[PDB]
């Protein structure tokens, strides 16, 4: 392990450098003795977002862009960012800036902090977010995600993949209705979730996550042929490479198997040609008159990885 | 368009008025106006979902007559602070503005 | 190479293993019951759905069908219509014996085709219905956007939940319930075999027998498969003054040996968790995520 | 509990006819029906407003119920010779899933 730690530092400064497709470090990086709040603000909800979601695209890097809560001032004539309903909360987002952005989106979270009601009515409610839409006889709200709250609970943050949305919105601004957080109900109760910065650094924003297009430069059976890491076949029939006639149905499976040797400096210290994804695989068997119609977990190598 | 506003006047503090806005071809507000200080919007009513100010919370009412297109205001427990000239406002066919105003009545708070 | 003679002896023991069998066990494949196969071919087809994109021992597939009704008798039917929703109940009394062994259940529905559905796509909502009493009803369970008018597809629902309270107070075996989805201020124009007229609905029970069950995270420091921390702080361990924060990561890695049969092993990462960093470049702020930087746990593989 | 039909006689062919039955004591209900020589046959169920219909009355028979006056209804639209036979409504027994409770019903016969 001493010469296996000097080696994953190694490993770990070039795997920084290449997400970032950085050549070199930077070098006028400028003194930390004064970074403006903001920039520590988009730090802290990329943060804290992984943080709940612990619960070639992928390998580069991803620039974060926070977009709040428009700012409502009543001397102006602006429309306010919030409409209130006992049933429902409508918010809507400024997100014009990003239009010029929007061939590079890639995901976007909205973030709406849930507060503590002690004196909530119903300790436990499913709460929906729809997409508006503009109408007749036609819709007037898309569906996105739904989620079961806690009136009652410890504040949270609620997070929702509203990608598409935004995507219509970066496209056709005259779409950009905004959401609505719903109360679930059967079919056509008030909403005890209260909501910072609609029921009253917790205000309601977007998360938009880009690849840069310089970022854009640059193992199922391809496996062509290869003697790198990558997925082998076999197929075992159970009565000739087994010698077993006791397990009725499947006949046989391709079971494959992962070979190869991987280069060293890998997405992920050394590496190893292992499997990722194993699905499992149904047998029908017999002892006595009693049959079985089993289950067996991670038994098929449907692709390899370095490791 | 065309905006007609009508109940305005004087009432004791802690009185109730029913303002009123006749609308001619959607989302609108009332906004206000006391002597000396600027304009804020009050009440808005939108999507029936309402906004209504942080200081009017508990007392206005915000609604509309989709038969009659007219918008109204429940103005209860009247404070002496509420005393302003009440426009109500409608919303620009497809932008996030208003655009469209009226003249308004005049509300006075003992 | 030869290596795969070993891959071969090691499924030969894994088989085994999962199904804790000391050696092999049979009877005649010439004639083995429809019915039997009718279960493998549920769990096939299942299985087969998800590729289509206490674990370790094998688990016992149960097949519980709809109830047969037969209208001469005094029984009770077990579907109801309606325009806006469907009504099925099954009868799980049998399996109440084996409620303590039960681990997961999945309710499979076969939905017709629709060549003249109004609308092509409608979300369906699935409720365990409920034994009220005065003034909820029902319990919602899982949704799904399913097309009216597309060709004939099985669908299933994790439903081990309700099942288990059936498999426990039979007085609450009221079945379940498939809505459309209202938005809470149209007609379901989804049909489903068995309830809109070998594609029964049918529940797939899923038990873990006892004699099945005997009756690596921050690493019980050890020197095989294992854990281990590393803490690198930029300025530190790279000499980087270019990340304002974080000022460092837990990195970890894997190391240690893992046994000999699974064919050959390797002590290698399981789940990678990404990391945020805030740097700068000129006067820019880059507020970043990168992916698979944290280590949490091994395997051998 | 009690269980009391009524409605029922000879309708010309083709014609409609109104059933009922009403539940005058202290719940899934339905109709059934016998012919002359031939088994019993559950008609058409109505419970939790949901609806069980037999095949050779969907679209022509119609189940309801009053939960105010608690009376379950069936309206027998475009008859067909082969609708004739003695109606029993039966009511749930109250925590199985029985029926347990029938009546004498009346009996139809078109022509
Ligand atoms: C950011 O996260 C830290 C948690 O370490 C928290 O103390 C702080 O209040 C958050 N917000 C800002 C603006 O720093
Ligand atoms: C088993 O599955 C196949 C699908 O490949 C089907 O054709 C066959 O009818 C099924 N057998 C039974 C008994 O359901």
């Amino acid at each position: 392990m001493d010469q296996f730690m000097r080696k994953r530092i190694e490993a770990i400064r070039g795997q920084i450098l290449s997400k970032l497709k950085l050549t070199s470090p930077p070098e006028d990086y400028p003194e930390p003795e004064e970074v403006p709040p903001e920039v520590i603000s988009i730090y802290n909800s990329t943060r804290d977002l992984l943080q709940e979601k612990a619960s070639d695209e992928e390998y580069y890097a991803k620039e974060v862009y926070k977009i709040d809560m428009p700012p409502f001032f009543p001397s102006e004539n602006a429309i306010p960012p919030t409409f209130y309903r006992p049933y429902f909360r409508i918010v809507r987002f400024d997100v014009s800036a990003m239009e010029k952005r929007a061939s590079n989106l890639v995901k976007a979270e909205f973030r709406v902090f849930r507060l503590q009601n002690p004196k909530a009515r119903v300790p436990e409610q499913r709460i929906e977010l729809y997409q508006i839409l503009k109408s007749l006889t036609s819709p007037t709200q898309r569906y996105i995600d739904s989620k079961v709250v806690k009136t009652r609970a410890e504040g949270e943050w609620l997070s929702f993949d509203v990608t598409d949305a935004v995507h219509e919105w970066l496209h056709h601004k005259d779409r950009n209705l905004g959401f609505k957080i719903s109360l679930h109900c059967p079919c056509c109760e008030e909403l005890e979730a209260r909501f910072a910065g609609i029921d009253g650094g917790k205000t309601p924003h977007l998360l938009l996550m880009l690849l840069p297009s310089y970022r854009l430069e640059s193992l199922d059976a391809y496996c062509n042929v290869q003697d790198n890491c990558c997925l082998r076949p076999l197929y075992i029939d159970f009565k000739r490479d087994l010698g077993w006639k006791w397990i009725h149905e499947p006949k046989g499976y391709n079971a494959n198997f992962c070979a190869g040797a991987c280069p060293y400096l890998n997405p992920e210290a050394s590496p190893c040609c292992v499997s990722q994804d194993l699905e499992p695989l149904t047998i029908l068997y017999y002892i006595g008159k009693t049959p079985k119609i089993e289950q067996l977990s991670n038994m098929i190598v449907k692709s390899c990885k370095c490791s | 368009v065309q905006l007609q506003e009508s109940g305005g006047g004087l009432v004791q503090a802690g009185g109730s008025l029913r303002l009123s806005c006749a609308a001619g071809t959607n989302i609108m507000g009332w906004y206000r106006q006391a002597p000396g200080k600027e304009r804020e919007l009050v009440a808005g009513i939108g999507y029936s979902s309402t906004y209504y100010a942080d200081s009017v919370k508990s007392r206005f009412t915000i609604s509309r007559d989709n038969a009659k297109n007219t918008v109204y205001l429940q103005m209860n427990s009247l404070k002496p602070e509420d005393t302003a000239v009440y426009y109500c406002a409608a919303q620009n066919r497809d932008g996030w503005y208003f655009y469209y105003w009226g003249q308004g009545t005049q509300v006075t708070v003992s």
